């Protein structure tokens, strides 16, 4: 295909392994999500860009906006182990295994 | 479960978009607009099997048209000769190339 | 170097930025100093409340035994160059109340002391004239001549 | 190109002006001037704690209310348009679901503060 | 009295007059005498880019008229 | 339009009659063809144009509209 | 010949930041019934000079529990901020022609937050913690209601281009058919550039210095410059917002003088508000904005939604 | 090496990426992620999308001064660590640079590199237009027929942020 | 109803102001006579090139030349 394209795409695997492995807290986590859909935005727009599709321009920012629909959510999944646990370290995050 | 409500009800939802050569505002063509609409008439409603078995040459050209990775195959292959014979010394390049050449208008 | 030791010992002593260090009487009457009558601010000089960002400190009141580590610790917090100005009988030597049994006879004990201010509390004119005494002291500062012959 | 110069020169003129402010001056420091600064008495723990901060809501809807902005800014454009009643409806209606999130957090309680 | 203000503000202005006019004059340099081709859409960009490749100076702001053709 | 596509035309022309000096002693390879299996006429690409030109016009043309102010 | 441009538009501003410190103290001496600086030079000219060496020639005194990262990124990253969205300005020309200069004046005011973030956090203290709290309830209040604001007024005008924003005031002004959002526009205004009432960071009675009060001279003297010009920037786009003036092709000089003498007016009365009122408390900050001046500026957009369709006067958007 | 503008943001894109996908700290991460937005938004910038660019710089400024929020709020340790202060979060900072040098000297060598998909070494310039859109920007009505065009996207699209609205206020109740 | 208008008024004079504001701009342009104008103008504005079209002989209405009488005018707009 391309170059940028490339670079996009490892980006995204790169954030990928980011979030795939954990560094025991979870709003790290909350901003590798983040930072894969920033890489699938910008290859999105990019793609529409070099293709010229106009009326598919709505999809990025929308893709966009849906993210932040859910990534607060993920803030609002932060709060409430902190209104439980003192911290939010993921390892104290095990309660569930009987 | 397909439950196609979209022509149960007659009502458009996301037909108008889901196509590159589709109805567009101001009416601006995109870079492989014939292309799609090659590739949407000689592959319609003789389904999916039939269209990928017959119907694989205007695909392959619109695949070409979208991605251009032969001609970056073709402009990298003529590039590299170029360098190459820049580089042992047996090729000038004209003046038109160069940049003095004083263009058509 | 003279001539840019002129320049810095102008720089410095026509915007002096005092901290707001009071504890007693001496405080009124450094803000009565403050009052339209006799203006500060025409000098180059206006209050700042962090002791990061000022110049001089005016010791205002009476240092007691309780306060001497927060003003050792307020003097060490502001950056070189630092000056202190005494005002007042209970900063200077006690006072009033030298002879009591929890004040610090003399705040030169916890801090080095510039200038010494007397009254009790002095007049807002005496004190400009003490500020402005300062300020010709900063004026014939040596430094820059005598970084050259050392 | 030309706003790459600008940025270019907005951030060297940013950043001699540190340098001449840094190195420049004769340096004095021991260790009581880099404490940190608690009225003049010592910290009590450190400011890493946890703060117990009340509009955490708050903050959440500005970015719910950020992303009602993004889906309301292209509207100029829109009045370009051959279709107005469309545009002028679901405008009016994305300004209404504004309205419906705001009219339900103030009715719910939402605006105040905790504690 | 209160007017005593009025000097230094004076020079506030000058220090608001000295960049913005100096653009206009700049503009008044680089473009040969006229203001500079604002370009803002694709069409605007390809007649600009007609006038450098028509000038034969490889330089917009050198228009030619009806004097060019014979 | 007209002098868009007299100058598309005139610099594929001078890209394709170039193409055939240079690349001669390679084997098996036929000068000027297509990558597209259709004989119908496609709006060129930026690379094949200006692909054996100057970098200078390069970032004239392909940047220069955006990167001017 | 685009770096002498470039200077000229980034030294003089300074210049500016400098003598509006300088009539700052006088004229909030004069309401205050007293003098200001006038001992140093003639009528206190060289008052700016003064300060600006006596800061520079102090001790930097980098904090021992601050990280040296942040603390030293923040406040060149707020003085080239501060900078950086001057170009979109028409003066009656622009440094840089953009289509959309409103959206890099929101995004690039956006981004001026993050200095004090950064210089609250990097410092380890609970004064510049709260700042640090009081600043993002600040943007927290002012943010979603300046979209709306700026969006509603530049609903008549077509498009984002501040170049084509002088092309509407040759009719009349249009702080006649938008003055509640002019309203709305300078509390805006006031509440963004943290001047009082609407300051909240570098508080005097509340905290010390706030975000700052770890900032000893050097790196203090760079927010200082960065929010008096921005509150001069910011004054210069309210005045082209709103009060846009005659522009003439054959002669600048003109719209130079006219959107000099408006801005300066503009600060002058910015610096007549921020010493007559009380400070605000923050809970009440977002107990306002979030509250009255919401619902009021949805309302208001909605009618400048369908009022162009009203009237049919609908922009062109070149 | 000039024409490479787009690869160098790039580059410096999948730097920031490595950098903020260690996981130090929330705000050291999302300087790292705001660095590679900044080098994005530069890109989309220099493919023409000025307000796709623009968009997604003020969204992301907005989102994680949020984030920023957030974990001065809660989300902190005792000493946060910058990058060195640990020894994992150096450890994938470095491997991930050197697998990024890895590729970049790939593709400047031999111009054609294989993961997964077939890339090529070549600017995207070259698939760029060479036609002109007369007196407006293409993506501008994109973006305006998105309230004509799009009916259904956008009533979807208004619930959805409606509903997270009453979903965010419903989670963090308690009783 | 007077009554609880008057209590809303007095308490918080924003709210009444906005919905009234709100209200207006529902329901004005519903009534507006010249939302038509409107549509007429955004349709009439010349975006794209408007091509020929091939002639079989059998059209009355399209013109040969721009300043023919027949075709469409824009005398509306050039009044209003
Ligand atoms: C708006 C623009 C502002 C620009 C910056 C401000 C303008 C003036 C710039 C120069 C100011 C003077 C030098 C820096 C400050 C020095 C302060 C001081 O007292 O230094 C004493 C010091 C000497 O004192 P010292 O070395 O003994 O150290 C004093 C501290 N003790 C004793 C505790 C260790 O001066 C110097 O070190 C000399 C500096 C260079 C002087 C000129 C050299 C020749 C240049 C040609
Ligand atoms: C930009 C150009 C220049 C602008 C003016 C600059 C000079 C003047 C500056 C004055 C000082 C400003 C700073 C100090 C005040 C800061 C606090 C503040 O502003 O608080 C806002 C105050 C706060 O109100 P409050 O403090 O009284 O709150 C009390 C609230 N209750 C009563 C519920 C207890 O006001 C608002 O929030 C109202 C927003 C503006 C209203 C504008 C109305 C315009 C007209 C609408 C229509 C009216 C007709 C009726 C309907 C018709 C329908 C068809
Ligand atoms: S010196 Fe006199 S006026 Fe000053 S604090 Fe002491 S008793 Fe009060």
């Amino acid at each position: 295909m391309s170059l940028v394209y490339m670079n996009i795409m490892m980006a995204f695997t790169v954030s990928l392994t980011g979030l795939l492995m954990y560094r025991s807290h979870l709003m790290s986590s909350l901003l590798c999500l983040e930072g894969m859909m920033l890489s699938l935005f910008i290859l999105a727009t990019l793609m529409i860009l070099n293709s010229h599709f106009t009326l598919a321009s709505m999809m990025p920012i929308i893709l966009l906006v849906f993210a932040a629909c859910e990534a607060a959510l993920g803030l609002s999944l932060l709060v409430m182990v902190s209104n439980t646990y003192g911290t939010d370290y993921v390892q104290n995050l095990n309660l569930l295994q009987c | 479960p397909f439950f196609d409500v979209q022509k149960k009800l007659g009502v458009d939802l996301d037909h108008w978009m889901t196509i590159q050569s589709a109805e567009q505002p101001h009416r601006i063509p995109a870079r492989c607009h014939a292309f799609e609409k090659e590739w949407i008439e000689c592959a319609h409603g003789i389904g999916s099997i039939r269209a990928e078995k017959e119907c694989k040459i205007e695909f392959e050209d619109f695949r070409e048209c979208l991605l251009r990775q032969k001609t970056m195959k073709r402009l990298n292959a003529i590039k590299r000769q170029r360098d190459k014979l820049i580089k042992e010394g047996k090729y000038t390049p004209p003046p038109h190339h160069s940049g003095q050449e004083d263009l058509r208008p | 170097v003279a001539k840019l030791d002129d320049l810095i010992n102008w720089a410095r002593r026509s915007s002096l930025w005092p901290m707001t260090f009071g504890l007693a009487c001496c405080a009124v009457e450094m803000m009565h100093m403050a009052a339209p009558r006799y203006d500060m601010d025409r000098f180059g000089v206006v209050f700042r409340a962090s002791p990061r960002q000022s110049d001089v400190m005016i010791v205002a009141g009476t240092l007691t035994n309780k306060m001497a580590p927060a003003l050792r610790k307020v003097y060490d917090q502001m950056p070189e160059p630092r000056y202190v100005v005494s005002m007042g009988s209970c900063a200077n030597g006690g006072g009033y109340y030298h002879y009591s049994y929890s004040v610090v006879r003399g705040c030169d004990r916890i801090v080095p002391v510039d200038i010494y201010v007397p009254g009790c509390p002095p007049t807002a004119e005496a004190l400009l004239y003490g500020i402005l005494q300062l300020q010709k002291k900063i004026k014939r500062e040596k430094r820059l001549r005598i970084w050259y012959r050392r | 190109m030309n706003l790459m110069i600008t940025l270019l020169t907005n951030f060297t003129l940013a950043t001699l002006l540190v340098t001449i402010a840094f190195w420049l001056p004769q340096l004095n420091v021991y260790s009581e001037k880099t404490s940190p600064y608690e009225c003049g008495f010592d910290p009590m723990g450190s400011a890493r704690l946890p703060f117990s901060m009340k509009f955490f809501l708050v903050a959440i809807t500005f970015l719910l209310f950020d992303l009602e902005i993004a889906l309301l800014l292209p509207l100029p454009w829109a009045s370009q348009t051959t279709n107005l009643n469309t545009m002028l409806t679901m405008a009016l209606l994305l300004i209404f679901l504004l309205a419906v999130s705001l009219a339900y957090e103030w009715t719910q309680k939402g605006l105040e503060w905790t504690e | 009295m209160w007017f005593e203000v009025l000097p230094g503000i004076a020079v506030m202005g000058v220090c608001l007059f000295i960049p913005g006019m100096a653009t206009a004059r700049i503009h008044r340099f680089s473009n040969g005498g006229r203001e500079k081709r604002v370009a803002h859409y694709s069409y605007q960009w390809y007649l600009m880019e007609r006038d450098r490749r028509v000038s034969g100076v490889n330089r917009y702001y050198v228009s030619k008229g009806l004097e060019n053709i014979d | 339009q007209a002098e868009k596509d007299r100058r598309v035309l005139q610099m594929l022309r001078e890209n394709l009659e170039e193409e055939a000096t240079i690349m001669k002693d390679v084997p098996g390879w036929k000068v000027g063809e297509s990558v597209f299996h259709t004989t119908r006429w496609v709006t060129p690409m930026m690379g094949e144009l200006y692909g054996l030109r100057t970098g200078e016009e390069i970032l004239s043309s392909t940047y220069g509209f955006i990167w001017y102010t | 010949m685009f770096m002498i441009n470039v200077l000229t538009l980034i030294i003089p501003i300074l210049l500016a930041v400098a003598f509006l410190t300088l009539v700052e103290r006088k004229v909030l001496g004069y309401m205050q019934f007293r003098k200001g600086p006038n001992v140093v030079g003639p009528y206190g000219l060289l008052q700016p000079i003064a300060d600006a060496i006596k800061l520079f020639i102090k001790e930097p005194l980098r904090p021992a529990t601050s990280s040296i990262s942040m603390f030293i990124l923040a406040p060149i990253l707020a003085l080239t901020l501060a900078l950086t969205m001057w170009i979109p300005l028409p003066m009656p020309y622009p440094l840089i022609n953009m289509n959309l200069g409103v959206l890099f004046m929101l995004a690039m005011s956006s981004l001026a937050v993050y200095s004090i973030l950064w210089s609250g956090w990097a410092s380890n203290s609970k004064y510049a913690l709260i700042g640090a709290l009081r600043a993002v309830a600040q943007t927290i209040s002012y943010e979603v209601t300046l979209a709306i604001i700026l969006l509603s007024v530049l609903l008549m005008n077509g498009s984002f281009t501040l170049s084509t924003l002088i092309i509407t005031q040759e009719q009349v002004w249009l702080i006649f058919p938008a003055w509640p959002l002019a309203m709305m526009w300078f509390i805006s205004t006031l509440a963004e550039t943290n001047r009082a009432p609407f300051d909240l960071t570098e508080g005097e009675s509340e905290l010390v210095s706030g975000f700052n009060v770890e900032y000893a001279a050097g790196p203090f003297a760079l927010f200082f410059m960065a929010e008096y010009a921005n509150i001069i920037m910011m004054n210069i786009f309210t005045t082209t917002l709103f009060l846009g003036a005659f522009h003439n092709p054959y002669m600048p000089e003109l719209y130079t003088i006219n959107f000099t003498i408006k801005s300066l007016l503009l600060s002058i009365t910015f610096l007549w508000i921020r010493a007559s009122y009380p400070r605000f408390r923050y809970d009440q900050l977002m107990h306002l904005l979030w509250k009255n001046f919401l619902p009021l500026t949805l309302a208001l957009c909605m009618w400048h939604v369908s009022l162009p369709i009203l009237l049919s006067s609908i922009p062109p958007q070149t | 090496m000039m024409t490479y503008i787009v690869f160098i943001l790039s580059i410096i894109f999948v730097m920031g990426f490595v950098g903020f996908s260690s996981k130090p700290s929330p705000i050291y991460g999302g300087l790292g992620l705001i660095v590679s937005g900044g080098v994005g938004c530069g890109i989309v910038l220099n493919f023409g999308g000025s307000f796709l660019g623009l968009m997604v710089f003020l969204i992301y400024l907005g989102g994680m001064m949020v984030v920023f929020g957030y974990t001065t709020a809660m989300a902190t340790e005792q000493y946060p660590e910058v990058w060195v202060s640990n020894k994992v979060v150096l450890g994938t900072f470095i491997t991930g640079l050197l697998m990024e040098f890895l590729m970049v000297y790939y593709v400047l060598k031999d111009k054609e590199v294989e993961i997964v998909f077939k890339f090529n070494g070549m600017g995207d310039w070259v698939i760029y237009d060479t036609g002109d859109s007369g007196f407006f920007s293409e993506e501008a009505m994109g973006i305006a027929a998105l309230y004509s065009y799009g009916t259904w996207l956008v009533i979807v699209t208004g619930w959805s942020l409606l509903i997270g609205v009453v979903v965010i206020m419903e989670i963090t109740r308690g009783n | 109803v007077a009554a609880f208008l008057k209590n809303v008024w007095a308490k918080e004079p924003v709210l009444v102001a906005s919905f009234a504001i709100a209200g207006l701009a529902v329901i004005l342009p519903t009534l507006s006579p010249y939302t038509k104008y409107s549509l007429m103008i955004n349709r009439a504005t010349p975006y794209n090139y408007p091509v020929p079209l091939r002639d079989d002989g059998n059209m009355p209405d399209v013109p040969s030349h721009p300043q023919d009488p027949q075709g469409p005018s824009l005398e509306w707009l050039k009044r209003l």
